[PDB]
């Protein structure tokens, strides 16, 4: 069995004492006219989801309905046992179908009637919000509106996926789910909330919430925005089976002067660049360029890495920004570097040793010894690798070990072209690329179009259909029928009437004209 | 435009930083970008009237 | 990851012996391929090393000439052949994977032969 | 770069040292240690000198410089009697004679 | 949860510098008809000021 | 609005970090709220007109 | 809470807690045991 | 004349005016003119 | 090609048993 839950569902969002006021709040509500399911206690104890929060509501007579249990594999335990309200979060023994008669975290102890709660769990914090009131129906929910006010809060850290409710044996009850919906809640002189509008339930909602008002005036009112969302993804990288020599680099045998540098060319490979950054090996993981968790997802036309051996105390000049004795005269870095900086200590490695030697960007000018010597921090040796990357919209060449998929085109997907993304539609181009152009240009700066990074073809990308939403309305003192008009669409992905405006759904197309009244635009009222 | 910035593409900025530099980033567009309607919109405005 | 190779052989003086090795677990291109052979009653020998990558090889100067030493990294394998066999060239052959040096760039690596298959035995 | 290394005589739970002296000095960064149960492959235990290869038990450990190296198991097991070989691969490869622990 | 912070007498009907559980600002206190509910401790202007 | 700040209410900003962070905080405020009242005066010179 | 409010306070054990494997280690305020 | 223009980026444009500054050859400008005749 | 190398000057190489130009660039704005 399923009702209807109409308007029930509101709750105070917080603490604040309003009055004479319409707030528009983000939070998780009961939606409104939402399906419920109907449970009965008559001649009934299943496992419900608990999904991004509960609303639940009951009806009685005798006080059947006494508690909840909420968990995982059902633990936060609930029970009103007479006047003793009990809350506990223990290791307690369930059975398949737990019921009343007629180690621990957190402890506390303290139809007729309606009672109604919500319970959403965020960041932890078990919230609790009720309302009581005497009713006189048996048949269903009672339809009015009243918003429920705080009362218990629980600072658990408990993970609930499923709820159980508990029922005394010898009362019907309701289980619906929150959404993160906009709700425009009326307060009025008391600072009682008595009305409210969900801002997601139909167009004229739209309307009340954009105008903030629960009152609309004749006319047409821009309210939202119509955007075709994506089915699928695509994500498409050179189909390059290579792994990248970074082991080459970091674990080679010996590491040049930091004066005569080495560089090591990175090319046509897959990058992981997990290894790098997980390893515990590191005394430093300094990255200018991009966030170093980030280095799989995106990828380089080049990466160079160069290779060298300084002391603990220039460990701190490898960066854009910096001079001194190896910034000016040895390893000077651009000031807009793109890329990481790594390093370790290699006192077991290189000191004993004056095989070390010192004195532009990226300049090798091919003059002092090191005295690197096991017990000396500052002055002990440090392994230095710089990886330099070209992230400029090139043909890539260096892609890291991202799950590659098929080609979609002529529908709405969401996609990653070597690191690029965005959102739109791939379709056949008459437009040819030079061989070293991987991506176009639109005056915005924005993808205009593409190389497919596996097949030598150009795609154009057209942003998937949008418009604005206007919503047509009648005063709603005469009526509550709204007409909603698409602008600059097709009636395609949206009693239909395509207009050059857009496309107008709900209004009727009548051939005899009349002296406009509400104006749509391009001839049509 | 980047507007001090390190790209004028929001993609290329939430691709390569985490949150907590992304963010910063962010604002530096949006910025120069409400900025930019605000200059459009009052021009609009004059030369409305 | 594991390593496997070809069963034993028994060549007259002046033969030649191919000997062969697969390997799975692991990418292949990222390894090199290191050939080890140990006479009976003897300790061991390094007689190669190959690029899965580019074809670069290094030869003991004991076999040099004699030896050559090729892969195809389209069915994940490596091949040794010895020429001009002599009874004194009688040895288990060993396929290593490779890290000692670079499968890229030909530099020495810090750590070794780090997975053996079980050797073919070559009278 | 020639390396010696004939059999050592202990019984499970004693400590072992097996040694590596080298012609010319070698890169500290550049010694591996082996060991070969009869009838089996060698299997790789210490690299760099001293680091432990993986899937290797903590009772193995290396250490030294120059032209003098050794290999330690704290704490014989009767899986360790088995040859234990020296490598030098910084200057070309060599392997040592091999040392027998019974 | 407040600190050991001294305590004033209530002064109302009058311009007066208040500190209210933490909460600043200057201006008069006067009897009120508003009735705030068992859990709420401020009230809200439109500018979000009490 | 916040434009940024850790709190719309100055007050709160001020009673709760010292000057070395609390002026930035307070600049993200001075700039959103100068910001509207130019918004505000400009629409009241083009109303005005 | 990447919005958390609230002071991280600190403070070396060596001499309270070392000897010691009796401390173990595997959304916000989480507590999965 | 108007030699000495070459493509700034690797990014594909099309009925397009763009506007870049780079190292290019001056229009116009003076080249030295050599020989490989009887350099 | 990533060198790292200082060029200050440069010479031209012909086969022998041919015209050329050498001009310079500068940081010119261009409407292309
Ligand atoms: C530089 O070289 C480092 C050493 O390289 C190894 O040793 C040399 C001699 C060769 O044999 C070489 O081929 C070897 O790889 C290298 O460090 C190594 O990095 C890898 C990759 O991160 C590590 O592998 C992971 O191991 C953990 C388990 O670690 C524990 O157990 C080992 C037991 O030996 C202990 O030594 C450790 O301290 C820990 O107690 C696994 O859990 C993990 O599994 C996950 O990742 C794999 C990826 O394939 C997934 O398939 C799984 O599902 C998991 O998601 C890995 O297997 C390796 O342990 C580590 N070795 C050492 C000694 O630290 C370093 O990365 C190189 N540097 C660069 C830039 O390449
Ligand atoms: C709830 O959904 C079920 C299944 O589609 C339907 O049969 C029932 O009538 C719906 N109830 C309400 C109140 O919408
Ligand atoms: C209610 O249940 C608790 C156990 O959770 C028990 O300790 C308490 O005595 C009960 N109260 C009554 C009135 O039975
Ligand atoms: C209580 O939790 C600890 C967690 O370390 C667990 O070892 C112990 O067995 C648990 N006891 C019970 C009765 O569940
Ligand atoms: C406010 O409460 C008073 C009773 O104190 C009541 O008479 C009045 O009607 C209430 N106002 C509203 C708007 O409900
Ligand atoms: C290049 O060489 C010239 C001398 O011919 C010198 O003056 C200049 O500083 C050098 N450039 C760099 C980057 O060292
Ligand atoms: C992708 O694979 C096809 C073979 O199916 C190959 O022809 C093509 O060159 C590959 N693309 C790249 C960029 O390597
Ligand atoms: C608007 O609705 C109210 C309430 O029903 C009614 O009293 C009023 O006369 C209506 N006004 C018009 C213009 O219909
Ligand atoms: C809508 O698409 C159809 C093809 O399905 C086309 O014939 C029609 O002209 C299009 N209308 C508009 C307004 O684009
Ligand atoms: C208008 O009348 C014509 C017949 O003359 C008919 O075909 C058409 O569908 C009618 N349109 C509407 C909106 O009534
Ligand atoms: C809660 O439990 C589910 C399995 O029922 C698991 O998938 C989810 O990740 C858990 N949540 C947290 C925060 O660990």
């Amino acid at each position: 069995a399923y009702t209807n839950s109409f308007t029930r569902g509101v709750y105070y969002p917080d603490k604040v004492f309003r009055s004479s006021v319409l707030h528009s709040t983000q939070d998780l509500f009961l939606p409104f006219f939402s399906n419920v399911t109907w449970f009965h206690a008559i001649h009934d104890n299943p496992v419900l989801p608990f999904n991004d929060g509960v609303y639940f509501a009951s009806t009685e007579k005798s006080n059947i309905i006494r508690g909840w249990i909420f968990g995982t594999t059902l633990s936060l335990l609930i029970v009103n046992n007479a006047t003793n309200v009990v809350i506990k979060v223990c290791e307690f023994q369930f059975c398949n179908d737990p019921f009343l008669g007629v180690n621990c975290t957190f402890e506390y102890v303290s139809f007729k009637n309606l009672r109604e709660f919500v319970f959403k769990n965020i960041d932890g914090y078990f919230k609790i919000y009720s309302k009581h009131t005497p009713i006189n129906l048996v048949r269903d929910l009672p339809q009015g509106f009243s918003a429920l006010e705080p009362l218990v809060d629980l600072p658990i850290g408990i993970n609930i996926t499923r709820f159980q409710t508990l029922l005394a044996l010898h009362a019907a009850y309701y289980v619906g789910y929150l959404q993160p919906r906009t709700f425009l809640l009326k307060y009025n002189e008391n600072g009682t909330i008595t009305d409210a509008v969900d801002c997601a339930l139909d167009p004229l909602s739209e309307t009340k919430c954009t105008l903030k008002s629960f009152t609309v005036e004749k006319g047409i009112y821009q309210t939202s925005n119509f955007r075709v969302q994506p089915t699928e993804s695509i994500v498409r990288f050179p189909n390059i089976t290579n792994l990248c020599p970074f082991g080459e680099v970091f674990n080679a045998t010996r590491f040049a002067s930091v004066y005569a540098w080495n560089r090591k060319r990175i090319s046509n490979c897959v990058a992981d660049y997990s290894v790098l950054y997980n390893s515990a090996s590191f005394s430093t993981f300094k990255c200018y360029g991009v966030s170093p968790t980030k280095l799989n997802d995106l990828c380089f036309t080049n990466v160079y890495a160069d290779s060298f051996v300084i002391r603990g105390d220039e460990v701190r000049q490898i960066a854009p920004g910096q001079t001194g004795k190896i910034a000016d005269y040895n390893y000077k870095l651009p000031d807009d570097f793109t890329g990481c900086v790594i390093a370790w200590n290699s006192n077991n490695l290189d000191s004993k040793n004056y095989n070390y030697l010192y004195r532009k960007p990226f300049e090798r000018d091919i003059l002092q010894s090191y005295g690197f010597q096991p017990t000396n921090v500052g002055y002990q040796p440090y392994r230095v690798v710089v990886l330099s990357f070209e992230l400029l919209h090139a043909p890539a060449t260096v892609c890291g070990p991202k799950k590659s998929t098929n080609l979609v085109k002529n529908k709405c997907v969401n996609f990653n072209f070597n690191g690029l993304t965005g959102t739109g539609v791939l379709t056949e181009s008459n437009k040819k690329f030079l061989p070293f152009q991987q991506f176009g240009r639109d005056i915005a700066d924005t993808t205009d179009a593409v190389r497919d990074p596996q097949t030598l073809e150009i795609l154009d990308i057209t942003p998937c259909s949008f418009g604005g939403v206007s919503v047509i309305t009648p005063g709603t003192n005469t009526s509550n029928q709204v007409a909603v008009l698409y602008q600059d669409v097709n009636c395609t992905e949206v009693n239909v009437f395509q207009t050059r405006a857009g496309c107008l759904i709900g209004a009727e197309h009548v051939n005899n004209s009349y002296e406009c009244d509400i104006p749509i635009g391009a001839g049509i009222c | 435009s980047n507007f001090g910035a390190i790209s004028s593409v929001l993609n290329d900025i939430l691709s390569r930083l985490d949150p907590p530099e992304a963010e910063v980033q962010i604002d530096r567009l949006i910025t120069g970008r409400l900025q930019s309607l605000q200059t459009y919109v009052t021009q609009q405005l004059i030369r409305a009237a | 990851v594991q390593l496997v190779q070809s069963g034993a052989e028994v060549k007259k003086p002046g033969a030649s012996v191919k000997v062969s090795c697969k390997a799975s677990g692991y990418p292949f291109t990222s390894y090199g391929i290191s050939w080890v052979r140990q006479a009976p009653g003897q300790g061991l020998e390094w007689m190669g090393w190959i690029s899965t990558y580019n074809g670069n090889t290094n030869y003991a100067q004991k076999f040099q000439g004699r030896v050559t030493m090729t892969t195809d990294t389209s069915t994940t394998t490596g091949y040794m052949e010895l020429r001009r066999l002599r009874s004194d060239d009688t040895a288990v052959y060993y396929c290593a994977r490779d890290y000692t040096r670079g499968a890229w760039f030909g530099e020495s690596l810090i750590g070794g032969f780090d997975n053996w298959g079980q050797g073919t035995l070559v009278t | 770069i020639v390396l010696t290394q004939g059999t050592l005589s202990l019984s499970p739970g004693e400590r072992a040292t097996l040694s590596c002296r080298a012609s010319q000095t070698v890169s500290s960064t550049s010694l591996a240690w082996y060991q070969q149960k009869p009838g089996q492959a060698p299997r790789l235990l210490i690299y760099g000198a001293s680091s432990r290869a993986t899937g290797i038990p903590d009772r193995f450990s290396g250490s030294g410089s120059g032209t003098d190296f050794t290999l330690t198991i704290s704490r014989l097991e009767p899986e360790d009697f088995a040859v234990y070989y020296c490598q030098q691969h910084d200057t070309s490869l060599t392997f040592g004679g091999g040392t027998k622990v019974e």
